[PDB]
């Protein structure tokens, strides 16, 4: 019965991915004056899968000069962990209730990082190695900035509870308390996810395809649902810390239905930000992270940790 | 013996530890390391440490990155060497796995000394202590009383981190 | 318990996924199609060669502070003590160390690329 | 109320122990039956081996990881 | 009094989150030791009970201890949920 | 059309849907149909394992309420 | 060597830390918070010679609790003679052993 | 003592094995370096929470923090060297002799 | 029989999902690449019939060939041709590609790159409309929904 449970939360993760492409498209489309796909079903509503089909069917490519075993088992974490980021989420039950869930997503994002490593480097391409060199700087420039901002937040929660995030915010939403924090987290979960504008990894008019250059077919398949789940999973993460929605015991599904909306809002913005933007340089994405979002966000987790003290604010938990 | 999940994680540790002591190619080292550390974080969750083990692997993880980035710039050595691809290696990697099976053996079945004492087995649930209390948990708060008991802790801490940004950037000026 | 079950089903559900990946279709592997890509030319060196990088020393502070981080977490649970005087000074204190670190690296050029 | 159910809940399966020990150790040699192990003779609180120890792996399980592998 | 204003202009006008962050921090270290809400502070978490409060042996002049939770004696949190 | 794009937002809001609703059926299914304990400290799961123990048919949902004081 | 400006200040920058019978928050007791203590007090001022020799009772005791030697050996003893009263059959544990039982608040 | 507390003890002898026998890369020792730190930290936590010592709680986190202060520093002089060879091979550090 | 009925549908459905979705390699040599780009552009929309341009040869399905092919040239685009994983198509757009054009009579010039890759479908022009090569690439879709594997196979 927990079996039924972890399929009732995967296959529908994969269906949302699958669609969210042909979303992404449509929406791209749609901003270039431009419709995108609207034949292969109504509305393009076969596209994606017609696009699965094609890419499983068509023959892997494995690199002569490549280590086969990195090279293999590269995609296998990349998915295994986007898909297992959901398992802590609150909508409004999760499916496994953790007492620290946050830091929780915090180890598991971090060790994401080596899928896009260990395929760059056993790739054994220059485009590929010079996709893996990206991705190290990235996370160089983003992780202390992203974990001192979560603290920050949380501190106003008590706890590192996914569910307790409802019970804090059920009269008004983290957003209004912590706007100046709730910004500087939006950027670092675009910069964590590889999107535009600060997809560097892939780097298609500059690398050509980046750390996967060398993949095809079903790895490469991989690699971007593992992407798009990611892209599903931090938005949602992000609907729950700061746009918190009233959750009913008896009706749960209302939360469901707003928890719902609110990310599909959030994974909309990442789109048409995605379609606004030129891309950063990866220097240029270091800089920023450390010289103007490190400095404001020491000194705000100074004045959230002030705050709750100076006002007789502590939340309950231990 | 029960369910043997404990002796499982701490043998894959050790032979995560003898897959980056015997010192194939720095990326591969940093994988061995990686698996020690997600198993040795799974070992310290089965006994009720979930914040030390995640907080240890979330700081390996950011490190391994670090060494991993390191290598590809100063230990690249064009054909990088697997376990299997040098005698030296390999044969450091099978002494190592024989070495452990060999101390498992000799604890398991009988009761033997090795250095210090001597084990029978009888699994690690046995040594635990049965308390029925508390609305709290007892590793954060002391944990979290590093800020109210150990002052001297983090006078001394933190001095030592600024230093060591001071020292690092004294070394690497060169001139 | 549970997590484990989870973890083992993700990693047999993307093991599979590369199953049918590879066994599916069918392969054509030939010299020519397997050679690595560089743009239609052949590549002159090796892609294990030495790859410099420019941020060194930003990488080895990443070290310290990510380190800073783990110091800091258990705020949350510190800010429960009765002796609330001493645990906001320690964090301040903390917390103020690390700002005159970043700040000392940023005025002695630490956070500029090698060139 | 819960500590005298604990405290009553534990005496028993001590005693149901020392009753199978009673007849398990019956032609051992020189077995003193509900022998301590301290010098002492204050009351020391039961190790988990020692409450569990004849009983299915089941309830040992329950006992041991019940909690923290609780989701 | 002079050379302090046009050095905050010329940083407001260069480097906004360098004055934003230290004024910030600024404040996050000054404003809790001018805040009558502290002591509030560690008085609700003095009042939050994680342990069993054991009672104390009747030895016969302890008038200030209660002999019942509803009796008058003892501590009060009447300030409490009044705040 | 630009509503044209709403077909696919809809298969995508169905998706995500499933998720949340499975799990709040699947927790009332196996805990009695009255949600799922939450057990983050100890004296919770001891008061699972004593509703285990007094329910006789070693359920910790299964709730016993007066009518076992004589 | 040690210059003790702990002591001479009255200082505690590191004491409060030392045993595990000192001071724990929310009054957190150890596993072996009594036999530390019960070893603690018969070791007071009569130096380390006298008291490795006066005090090896309690420190022994202290020891049996830290590692659980002694218990773990006659636990073994006991199963391994159970399973040997099994295996040619004259023993049939009773039902409250094998999961029969009827359970007690 | 438990077979978990001799796998932690045999995985620090087995990383000090590997210090102690250089290959060719300076690397492979600083990862030895971290392996042991690493199986210091899950030994000294095992003990801790074996014995409820609530306040040695805090001692494997500072444990962490001089591990990284001493990562730092050898990475920092595995730059120099290199620096110095183009390589960061053990056999070129031997200006000095005894 | 059943079995041929399976294999055929099978054949269908594979044959559906390869023409919806063409992935062509971002990959132009001359004044025919900029037709190309018009086709991509707004008023054509080629991505609405679920053709979208990737650059690495890996991830495409379809080479069009727009442009001259020239000496110097024919190596490269012969081994970015290799490097795609099968099924794979080409599309010989504009004069140049198909026969020379222009410069047929030229010393540095390969007259037609059928001599370097295999062709599926010609499309004339100097350079052809967007339009055009939209019919072009219809077609190949057409020519795809052709083909019969499965069913080869199966009567082996
Ligand atoms: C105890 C000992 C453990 C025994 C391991 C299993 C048996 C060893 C042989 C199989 C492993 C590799 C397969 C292989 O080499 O076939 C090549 C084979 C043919 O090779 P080839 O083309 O003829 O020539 C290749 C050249 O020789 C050159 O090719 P190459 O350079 O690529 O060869 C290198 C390869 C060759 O193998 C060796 O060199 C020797 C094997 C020693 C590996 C042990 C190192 C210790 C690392 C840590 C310990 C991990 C746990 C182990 C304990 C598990 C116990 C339950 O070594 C590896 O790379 C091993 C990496 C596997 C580790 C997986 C860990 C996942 C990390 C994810 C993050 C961590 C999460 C948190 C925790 O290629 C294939 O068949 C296609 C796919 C093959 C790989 C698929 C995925 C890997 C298989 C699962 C591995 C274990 C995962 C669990
Ligand atoms: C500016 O141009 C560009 C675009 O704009 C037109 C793009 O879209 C774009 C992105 C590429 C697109 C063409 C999207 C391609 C869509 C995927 C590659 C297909 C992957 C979809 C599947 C593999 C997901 C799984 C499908 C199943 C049905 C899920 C169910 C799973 C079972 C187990 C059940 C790029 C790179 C681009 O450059
Ligand atoms: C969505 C995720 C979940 C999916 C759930 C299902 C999981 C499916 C498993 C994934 C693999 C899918 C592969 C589908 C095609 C089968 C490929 C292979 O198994 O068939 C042949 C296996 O046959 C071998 O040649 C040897 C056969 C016999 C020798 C060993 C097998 C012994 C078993 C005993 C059989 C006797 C009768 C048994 C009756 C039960 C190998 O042919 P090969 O050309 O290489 O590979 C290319 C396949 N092509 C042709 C379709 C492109
Ligand atoms: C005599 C020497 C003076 C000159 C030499 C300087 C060299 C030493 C460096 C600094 C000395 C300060 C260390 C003193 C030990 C602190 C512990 C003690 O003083 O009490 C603490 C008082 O600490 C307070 O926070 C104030 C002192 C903190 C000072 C701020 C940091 C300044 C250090 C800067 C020097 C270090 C090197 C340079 C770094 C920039 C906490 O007391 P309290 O919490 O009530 O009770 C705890 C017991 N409970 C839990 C049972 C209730
Ligand atoms: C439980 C699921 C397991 C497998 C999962 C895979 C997903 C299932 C497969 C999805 C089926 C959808 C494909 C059907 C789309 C056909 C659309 C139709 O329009 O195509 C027509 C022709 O359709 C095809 O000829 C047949 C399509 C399908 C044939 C058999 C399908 C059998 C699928 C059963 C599942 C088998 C999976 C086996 C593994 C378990 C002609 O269109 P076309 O000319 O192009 O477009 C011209 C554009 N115009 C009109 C504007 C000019
Ligand atoms: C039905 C057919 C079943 C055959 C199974 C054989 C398995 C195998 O290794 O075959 C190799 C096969 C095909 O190679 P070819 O010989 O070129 O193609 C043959 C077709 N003509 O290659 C593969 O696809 C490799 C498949 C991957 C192995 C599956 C298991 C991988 C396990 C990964 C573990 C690491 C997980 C890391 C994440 C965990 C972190 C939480
Ligand atoms: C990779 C590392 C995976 C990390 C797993 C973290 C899971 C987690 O945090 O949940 C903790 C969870 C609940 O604890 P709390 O909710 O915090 O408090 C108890 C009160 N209910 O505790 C557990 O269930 C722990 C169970 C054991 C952990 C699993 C360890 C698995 C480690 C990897 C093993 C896989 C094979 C090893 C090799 C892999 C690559 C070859
Ligand atoms: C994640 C979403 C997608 C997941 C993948 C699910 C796919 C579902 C649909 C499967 C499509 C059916 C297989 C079509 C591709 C098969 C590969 C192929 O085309 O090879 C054809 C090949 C032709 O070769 P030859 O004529 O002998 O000689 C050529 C060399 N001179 O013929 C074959 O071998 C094919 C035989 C039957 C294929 C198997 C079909 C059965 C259904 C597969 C479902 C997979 C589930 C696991
Ligand atoms: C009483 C006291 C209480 C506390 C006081 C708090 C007051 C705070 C006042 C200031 C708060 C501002 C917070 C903003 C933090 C970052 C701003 C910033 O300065 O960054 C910019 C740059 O930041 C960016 O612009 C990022 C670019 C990437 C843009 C990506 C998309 C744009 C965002 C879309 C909307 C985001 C919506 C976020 C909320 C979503 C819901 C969570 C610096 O870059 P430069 O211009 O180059 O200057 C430095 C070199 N001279
Ligand atoms: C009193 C509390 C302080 C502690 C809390 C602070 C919290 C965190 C903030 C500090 C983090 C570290 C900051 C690092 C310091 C930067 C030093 C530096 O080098 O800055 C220069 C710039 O020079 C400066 O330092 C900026 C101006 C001076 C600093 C900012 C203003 C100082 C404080 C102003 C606020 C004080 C209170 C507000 C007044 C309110 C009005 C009455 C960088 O310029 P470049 O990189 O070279 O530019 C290259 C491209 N052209
Ligand atoms: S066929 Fe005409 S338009 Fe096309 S590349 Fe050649 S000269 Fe240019």
């Amino acid at each position: 019965m927990f079996m039924i449970n972890i399929l009732s939360l995967i296959i529908p993760i994969l269906l949302a991915v699958a669609f969210l492409t042909l979303v992404e498209r449509k929406v791209l489309g749609y901003m270039q004056l431009r419709k995108g796909p609207n034949v292969v079903g109504p509305y393009g509503l076969l596209q994606p899968i017609a696009d699965a089909l094609k890419l499983f069917t068509k023959e892997p490519l494995r690199p002569a000069t490549s280590s086969i075993s990195m090279f293999i088992i590269a995609p296998i974490l990349a998915l295994s962990l986007a898909l297992t980021m959901w398992v802590p989420l609150p909508m409004p039950y999760p499916l496994i209730n953790m007492n620290l869930g946050v830091l929780f997503m915090l180890a598991m994002s971090s060790l994401a990082v080596y899928s896009i490593l260990w395929s760059g480097w056993a790739s054994n391409s220059k485009y590929a190695l010079i996709g893996a060199l990206r991705a190290v700087a990235q996370t160089i420039s983003y992780e202390v900035t992203l974990a001192i901002i979560l603290l920050s937040v949380l501190l106003m929660n008590g706890s590192y509870t996914l569910s307790t995030l409802i019970t804090t915010q059920e009269h008004i939403w983290m957003i209004f308390t912590s706007w100046p924090l709730a910004m500087m987290w939006f950027i670092s979960t675009l910069a964590e996810t590889n999107r535009a504008p600060f997809d560097l990894t892939e780097g298609e008019s500059e690398l050509v395809s980046g750390f996967n250059v060398e993949y095809a077919a079903g790895p490469f398949a991989m690699f971007f649902m593992a992407e798009y789940a990611n892209i599903i999973m931090m938005n949602a993460f992000t609907a729950i810390l700061f746009l918190g929605a009233s959750h009913d015991p008896h009706t749960p599904e209302l939360y469901t239905i707003n928890f719902v909306l609110k990310t599909l809002a959030l994974t909309i913005t990442f789109l048409w930000i995605r379609a606004s933007y030129p891309r950063f340089r990866y220097d240029q994405l270091m800089h920023l992270l450390w010289k103007s979002f490190l400095p404001l966000t020491l000194a705000l987790c100074m004045w959230h940790i002030s705050l709750p003290i100076m006002t007789a604010s502590i939340p309950p938990q231990s | 013996m029960t369910m043997y999940i404990a002796f499982i994680l701490s043998t894959i540790f050790v032979i995560g530890f003898v897959g980056f002591s015997s010192k194939p190619s720095p990326i591969y080292g940093g994988l061995g390391l990686i698996v020690s550390g997600g198993v040795g974080c799974g070992i310290v969750l089965n006994f009720g440490g979930s914040f030390l083990g995640l907080m240890v692997f979330l700081i390996y993880l950011g490190g391994m990155l670090v060494v991993f980035g390191y290598t590809t710039a100063m230990a690249t050595e064009m054909y990088p060497e697997v376990w299997v691809s040098n005698k030296t290696v390999f044969g450091a990697f099978v002494s190592g796995l024989m070495m452990e099976f060999c101390m498992v053996y000799y604890a398991l079945k009988e009761e033997e000394v090795e250095i210090i004492f001597k084990f029978n087995g009888l699994g690690d649930w046995v040594i635990y202590d049965t308390g029925d209390s508390g609305f709290f948990s007892e590793e954060a708060m002391g944990i979290a009383a590093l800020y109210s008991y150990g002052t001297w802790l983090v006078i001394v801490t933190g001095w030592s981190l600024l230093i060591g940004v001071v020292v690092i950037m004294e070394i690497t000026r060169g001139n | 318990m549970n997590i484990m079950l989870t973890l083992l089903t993700n990693v047999t559900l993307a093991s599979l996924l590369v199953l049918i990946a590879f066994w599916l279709p069918q392969l054509n592997a030939y010299s020519e199609k397997t050679s690595p890509y560089e743009c239609g030319f052949d590549p002159m060196g090796s892609a294990r060669l030495p790859f410099s990088m420019k941020f060194f020393l930003v990488a080895i502070t990443f070290l310290l502070f990510d380190l800073e981080i783990a110091l800091l977490l258990p705020l949350p649970w510190a800010s429960q003590t009765n002796n609330l005087k001493t645990m906001l000074t320690m964090a301040l204190f903390l917390l103020i160390l690390l700002a005159a670190s970043l700040a000392y690296e940023w005025t002695q050029k630490g956070l500029e690329w090698a060139e | 109320l819960f500590q005298a159910e604990k405290d009553r809940r534990v005496l028993q399966m001590l005693r149901e122990n020392l009753e199978e020990e009673a007849i398990i150790m019956k032609d051992v040699p020189d077995w003193k039956v509900g022998e301590s192990v301290f010098h002492t003779t204050r009351w020391v609180t039961p190790m988990m081996g020692e409450l569990y120890g004849l009983r299915t792996n089941e309830e040992i399980l329950s006992a041991t990881y019940g909690f923290i592998w609780y989701t | 009094a002079g050379r302090i204003a046009s050095f905050l202009k010329n940083a407001w006008a260069k480097e906004p989150v360098l004055v934003a962050s230290f004024a910030i921090g600024g404040l996050a270290i000054i404003l809790p030791s001018l805040s009558p809400y502290t002591n509030y502070a560690i008085r609700i978490n003095r009042a939050t009970p994680y342990n069993y409060p054991v009672p104390l042996r009747d030895d016969g002049n302890m008038p200030d201890v209660p002999s019942h939770p509803q009796d008058p004696q003892g501590p009060s949190l009447e300030w409490l949920k009044n705040l | 059309m630009w509503f044209e794009i709403l077909p696919g937002i809809a298969v995508m809001a169905a998706c995500l849907f499933i998720p949340g609703m499975a799990t709040a059926h699947i927790h009332k299914f196996t805990n009695g149909g009255k949600e799922k304990r939450v057990a983050h400290f100890s004296y919770q799961w001891n008061l699972m394992e004593r509703d285990r123990r007094i329910s006789g048919v070693n359920r910790y949902h299964v709730t016993k309420g007066l009518e076992n004081i004589d | 060597p040690f210059f003790d400006v702990q002591k001479r200040l009255g200082l505690d920058l590191d004491r409060w830390m030392t045993i595990q019978s000192a001071e724990q928050p929310h009054k957190i007791p150890g596993r072996c918070h009594a036999f530390e203590k019960e070893w603690i007090e018969c070791a007071h001022g009569i130096g380390g010679i006298r008291a490795e020799k006066e005090c090896k009772i309690e420190f022994d005791d202290f020891v049996e609790c830290l590692l659980r030697q002694k218990t773990m050996k006659r636990l073994s003893a006991i199963k391994r003679q159970r399973d040997k009263l099994i295996k040619e059959g004259k023993y049939t544990p009773p039902p409250h052993h094998l999961g029969k039982e009827d359970p007690r608040p | 003592m438990p077979l978990v507390y001799m796998n932690i003890i045999m995985a620090f002898a087995i990383a000090l094995a590997g210090l102690l026998m250089y290959r060719s890369h300076l690397m492979s020792s600083l990862l030895c370096l971290e392996g042991m730190m690493l199986s210091l930290f899950i030994m000294s936590t095992l003990i801790i929470l074996n014995t409820h010592f609530t306040l040695a709680n805090m001692m494997p986190i500072i444990l962490l923090v001089f591990a990284a202060c001493e990562a730092a520093l050898g990475l920092s002089l595995l730059v120099m060297v290199s620096n110095t060879y183009g390589t960061d091979y053990v056999q070129n550090l031997n200006l000095l002799q005894c | 029989s059943r079995g041929e009925y399976v294999v055929a549908k099978l054949d269908d459905l594979v044959n559906w999902a390869r023409r919806s979705s063409l992935w062509p390699m971002t990959f132009g040599l001359a004044c025919c690449a900029v037709e190309m780009m018009h086709m991509a552009a707004p008023r054509y929309d080629m991505d609405r019939f679920g053709v979208v341009f990737r650059a690495s040869p890996r991830q495409s399905d379809v080479m069009i060939v727009a442009g001259t092919l020239t000496n110097k040239m024919a190596p490269a685009l012969r081994k970015v041709y290799d490097q795609m994983p099968e099924p794979r198509y080409v599309v010989s757009m504009g004069s140049c590609a198909n026969g020379g054009g222009y410069y047929h009579y030229s010393y540095s010039v390969v007259r037609g790159c059928d001599r370097i890759v295999p062709v599926d479908i010609y499309v004339p022009g100097c350079p052809p409309t967007a339009e055009a090569l939209l019919y072009g690439i219809l077609q190949l879709q057409r020519k795809i929904k052709r083909e019969k594997r499965l069913r080869i196979w199966y009567r082996r």
